[PDB]
Order: C-alpha cells, then sequence, then structure tokens
C-alpha cells in the first residue's frame, strides 16, 4: 500500500548545527504530493516547521525557523531532505512527516513515525 | 488565528459526541482549512477528515466534519471502543499551520 | 438528457445543506432549460438555467452556458409579504470547437469542479481576498 | 489567500488524472493571478487565471472571475515543433452585492461545485445533448 | 514592512477599546495596502489603507497616504439586514522631498502622533469647537 | 515570486560585505519591481529593478531585464548635505523564445552567474584590461 518511515538523524548533536533528517517514500511519488514537517516538543503540543509542495516550487518556513533550516527533495530514490545550520535552544522533537495530499483533499493524511533528535 | 484551543472531554461508547476547535482570535472560516489528526497511543498518527467534508479513504463512515456555529466541529456518530485516542486540530491563519492541544477521548 | 429533479447534497459553508430543484420546462424561444427550488413563491426561488448552443454562421463553436440565481428574502414592517433585498449570481460558459473529443471536455468540466474546492478559490470567493 | 501550486486530483473521464499548477505571479495592470502546468513549452500550457474585482462608480458589486484555458498540441510532418490545433475554454463569473454574507457565497460556490457533477451536466457538457 | 495583524490598543473616548485589523493584500493597480476589522460583513468593516508613492515626472516627491474609514450600522424595521447609515473618514498625507533624512520624517510622524492628543485637538475633533 | 527582503552576502573585492535590499512595490505603468538599500536617504540608495515582459505583436519573445544602480555620495564644504558624485550601472537582458524549456534558461542563468567569477571577467571589469 503506502508506508512512510523516517530514520535518518537523531544524534546527540552539540549546539552548532550540521545534521540531516531524511525519510523514504514508498507508495507514491513526489510528482503530485508535498511533504510537511511537524515538531512535538517533549511535553508541549505539536508545531509546524516547513513544507515543500508537489514538484518543489513553493516553500514556506514558519517564522521561528526561516534562515537556519533547509528542506529539499531528491526525485531519484524518492527521499525527502531536511538540512539545518544551527540547533540553538530547544530543538528536541520526534520529527514527523505528513504527505500533504491532493488539493481539495486532506492535508495531513499519511504520517511517519518520528525520530528523536536531542540537542 | 495565531493560537487555537480545545477541550479534553470524554464519552460513553453508547451514543454520539462532538469535538469543537475554537480559534482564539475571532471565528473559524472556510479559509481556515480545518482538518483533523488522530493519534493512537503508540504515537502512530493518522489523517481523519479533510477541509470541507472530505474523509481519508480508510476512515469509517461514523465521522463528519462541520462548521457548527463559529467553531470547527467533529461529530463521531456512535463512538465505538477502537477510536479511544486523542484528536488534533489544524488551522491555516494565512502564514503558518497552527495545531492545538489534544482531546483525550476515553 | 431528460429533465429531472436534481437533488444536490452537501452544500454550504459547513457542508450539510441540501437543495432539491424541480424542472420547469424548456423555453422554446432560446432553448434554455430551467430548474428551481420548490419554495412556492415565484420571486423567492433559487433557480438554475442550462442551455447548449449549436453553431451558426457567426460563432462556429459549441457554447454551453449555466446560470445560477439565488435571491434573499426579508420580511418587512410596513408590509406583510417579503421582498427581494439582493441576489447572488453565477454564470459559467464553456466554449468548445468543432473537433474536440469528449475526454478534453470532461477534463475541463472536472478541472473546474475540482478547482472550485481549492483553498485559493474558497478564499477568493468566500472571504473575497485577492490572490497575493 | 496566496498563490501556490495547486495540485488537483481525480480529474478526467475516468477519474485518475492529476494536474499540478505552478503560480506565475499577479499581473499588475488588471489584478489577474495566473497559474499554469509545468509543461515547459510556453504555448502548450494548461492555464488558470483568477481575479476578484473591487467596486467602482460603474459596477458597485464584487466580481470574481475564473478562466480555464486548455490547448491541444499535435506533431506535424513538415515541421519539428508541435503547434496548437484547438483550445478548450471555461469562464466563470460570480457577481455578489455589497451586503452579502459569506454563507450565501459559500452556498453559491458549493452549489456550482456539486452541480458540475450532476447527470444533467455530465450529459450536457461531455456528450453535448440538450436537456 | 510585511503586512500583519495590527492590534491597536487603548482606543476611544475612555481609552479601553481595542481594534484588531487583519491584512487583505496589496492592490496591484495602485499599490495601496489594505487592512480591515474581522467583522465578517463586507460593508460593516472598519478599514485602513496605507500607500507610499514613488516620484514621477510630475511630482518629484515621496508621498505617503493613510486613509481610515469607519462605517456605522443600524438595524431596521422593514428589513432583516443592517445598512450603513453614515461613515467617518480620516485622510493623512505626508509629502517629503528627495533629500530628507529619516530624523526629520520621524520628527514629523511623532509630532503628529503627539499633537493628536493635545487639548486643542481633542477639543476641536471631539466637541468641534474652533480654536478661540 | 513574492517580493521580499533580499539579503545578499559575501560581496566585494575581499568578499565580506553584505547588502540587504527591501522591496518598494511594483510600478503599475510598466511592471517593474524595485528593491533598494535601507539607507534612509532617497538619493543615496543602491537599487535593483527587475521586470519580465510578455510577448506583444512587435516582439513575440519573453524578455527579462535587471538593472542595478549604485550611487556614490560625498560630503561637501559649502553645503551640509551630501550629493551624488557618480553612479555605477549594470543592465542585464535575457531574451527567450516561445518554445524554450526551463533547463535551457537555467543553463543561461547559471552560465552567466558562474562566468561573472572567471579570471577573464574579474580582470576585464575590475582592472578594465581588454582580453
Amino acid at each position: 500500500s503506502e508506508v512512510q518511515l523516517v530514520e535518518s538523524g537523531g544524534g546527540l548533536v552539540k549546539p552548532g548545527g550540521s545534521l540531516k533528517l531524511s525519510c523514504a517514500a514508498s507508495g507514491f511519488t513526489f510528482s503530485d504530493y508535498g511533504m510537511h514537517w511537524v515538531r512535538r516538543a517533549p511535553e508541549k503540543g505539536l508545531e509546524w516547521i516547513s513544507y515543500i509542495s508537489s514538484g518543489g516550487s513553493t516553500i514556506y518556513y514558519a517564522d521561528t525557523v526561516k534562515g537556519r533550516f533547509t528542506i529539499s527533495g531528491d526525485n531519484a530514490k524518492n527521499t525527502l531532505f531536511l538540512q539545518m545550520t544551527s540547533l540553538r535552544s530547544e530543538d528536541t522533537a520526534m520529527y514527523f512527516c505528513a504527505r500533504r495530499g491532493y488539493d481539495g483533499h486532506h492535508y495531513f493524511d499519511y504520517w511517519g513515525q518520528g525520530t528523536t533528535l536531542t540537542v | 488565528a495565531v493560537v487555537t484551543q480545545e477541550s479534553a472531554l470524554t464519552t460513553s461508547p453508547g451514543e454520539t459526541v462532538t469535538l469543537t476547535c475554537r480559534s482564539s482570535t475571532g471565528a473559524v472560516t472556510t479559509s481556515n482549512y480545518a482538518n483533523w489528526v488522530q493519534e493512537k497511543p503508540d504515537h502512530l498518527f493518522s489523517g481523519l477528515i479533510g477541509g470541507a467534508n472530505n474523509r481519508v479513504p480508510g476512515v469509517p463512515a461514523r465521522f463528519s466534519g462541520s462548521l457548527i456555529g463559529d467553531k470547527a466541529a467533529l461529530t463521531i456518530t456512535g463512538a465505538q471502543t477502537e477510536d479511544e485516542a486523542i484528536y488534533f486540530c489544524a488551522l491555516w491563519n494565512g502564514s503558518h499551520w497552527v495545531f492545538g492541544g489534544g482531546t483525550k477521548l476515553t | 438528457a431528460k429533465l429531472e429533479t436534481v437533488t444536490l447534497g452537501n452544500i454550504g459553508k459547513d457542508g450539510k445543506q441540501t437543495l432539491v430543484l424541480n424542472p420547469r420546462g424548456v423555453n422554446p424561444t432560446n432553448g434554455v432549460a430551467s430548474l428551481s427550488q420548490a419554495g412556492a413563491v415565484p420571486a423567492l426561488e433559487k433557480r438554475v438555467t442550462v442551455s447548449v448552443s449549436q453553431p451558426s454562421r457567426n460563432r462556429k463553436n459549441y457554447k454551453v452556458q449555466v446560470k445560477i440565481q439565488n435571491p434573499t428574502a426579508c420580511t418587512a414592517n410596513g408590509s406583510c409579504d417579503p421582498s427581494v433585498t439582493r441576489q447572488a449570481y453565477a454564470d459559467v460558459t464553456f466554449s468548445f470547437t468543432q473537433y474536440s473529443t469528449d475526454e478534453e471536455r470532461a477534463f475541463v468540466r472536472t478541472e473546474l469542479a475540482a478547482l472550485l474546492a481549492s483553498p485559493l478559490l474558497i478564499d477568493a470567493i468566500d472571504q473575497l481576498n485577492p490572490a497575493y
């Protein structure tokens, strides 16, 4: 069917930067789907980070993050990147990935399983 | 809609129940594309109900999205024992998606 | 096809209202079929008129045209019958050539029917915000 | 809202084709936002233009207008580049007054979006049979 | 800067009312940014439009212009929807030259913002008494 | 896309200066978007104007045009406000046809952006030596 899994990253990184989150898509392609990143602080609620869309043409970067994260995609091997430059203050989360579906349809519909990245 | 909020109610298995999602600044509208997220307690999420009326293929028929009053509602008709989870809400305020706190359905 | 009672469902801002439209014949002067809500008041009816147009010596293209008219009533203090305060209109015109297949026309129809549910269109029609 | 790629799904006679539209700015002369398919050929793009119009001293009503343009290409024997044989158009215009609530406008929008899936409309548009 | 929800506080005759204004895009025809109150009725919105104007071959000066429009609604006996009885306007135009520093412009802005709280101005605007 | 504050970095003869440009709207008469440095003096601003041009009945090609204008100020003995002594200009015009794909256009853009760092160009622009 369609199963997502994120596993790349999750190290005890010093507050300097230079890590990479990555997930592999199985049941679909990035030609007509976009991917979200959300951020559950270890006791708080969820928080949306950033988003590339289908084909990689509109990228957003919610304004606690813009400038020090980069999200991209690589259509070969069907993987989705998340490359930062700094891990400043909290940045501790099970980082999930969401698959924004079709445009009149549901926008957080088939999720990942999360990786714990502690600073 | 910079922050959003909802309650933590519960119900019996033997009748319906609703879940509101109140935007803090003003009212929810159609532009606030409200869709719901279901979290089973293995922190295994799932998409539940789309923006206008839509459901994810695989979500059962006892689920309906609404705009009851000034709050995005969530009507579960005859809530059985398998959807004993927490439900998340979402709004697009024009700049970034905003998720709310849970609702511990038991 | 044959005119029949079109009972459209899941309509509105929330998505729970229904609208049943009864057919009221085809105008012979211009070939415009009409349907209206059974509200029993001839000025307070939500009506939909659909008409397809054959080619002439001045157009040479098929032209489909759909109009939706929704009036809003209000009761008054000074009279016992409600009047029409304002009306909401919608006008769709498809223009196809003399060589078009039905897959292209179904693509246009389903493209419009799926594009009227986009966040861009439900923000530009409901809240009247320009695309910016 | 804001212009962004609109990836419409379940389109066609069968219901399996998708159409991804990338935004291409807003025309400053008349306030018309444009979106088009990434087909990389400037004459063979399926395009959608949406524009809302403020009231003037000659209209005094809000006017929303959506245009859809779909050209069909064909290769030729006599040239190496495809040309436009024919085009399919669609033009929707909503006209609302200065006192209309958003429930009425959402009723009109969802009425049209549900009425473009009726058997009357899929028989009058696809097969071109009069009612 | 970027358009954002301007939530002005301590407004009114007493000084306790607040006014939250949501942005509604920038008009591409004339470069006029708009903000309005979230009152959800398109005729009963308190709105503020701000626009700065570049120099041309006919003005050769920078021109900042701010408009405030506040309509007042009233319910009616004879109709179910409220209408606009009257409107209050405000129009501010700053005109700066091509050689002005920012200290002079901030002096003009803060001079006007502190002069709209003088007893002369709160007696000439509120009670409409001429200065005498 | 949307106009935003373009903060260009690693600029100059040494490579350490930065330049932040704030957007100042789009001219409706000719469709020319402008950006300028926040120097707060309307004659001493480093400015960049970018505009893409649609095809007409006289050009039938897409035309992208970028202008960079950098004035140099000097204080004076005889006046208290600085004036413009001289200005440095740059004018780039891309001309693409109606059938060009985006790979060709990205090849032209990145070819120019990598060719403005060659020893030939940094010897012909900086030191003004002919090739």
